[PDB]
């Protein structure tokens, strides 16, 4: 029983009526925060006269 | 708009260009 009974294509469309569209693009922005703080002084104790 | 955003690009330009001077390191004696 040696027959051949199936195969498979490699053909495709010709997307000249643009039916099928790709992965899309758009732009897309982050932001990003980061406020300063002040950290603890450090004093210098003197007299006053 | 973050459109605007984008900066000039150039499909001239290749960025996966490697190194066209490698550094070559002599043999260990």
């Amino acid at each position: 029983d040696l027959a051949v009974i199936g195969f498979e294509l490699d053909t495709r469309f010709t997307n000249t009526n643009r039916r099928q569209r790709g992965h899309l693009l758009q732009t897309r922005a982050l932001q990003f925060r980061h406020p300063i703080p002040m950290h603890a002084p450090v004093t210098l104790p003197m007299d006053t006269m | 708009t973050a459109d605007e955003m984008i900066t000039k690009v150039s499909d001239t330009k290749d960025l996966n260009v490697s190194t066209k001077k490698p550094h070559q390191i002599a043999d260990v004696p």
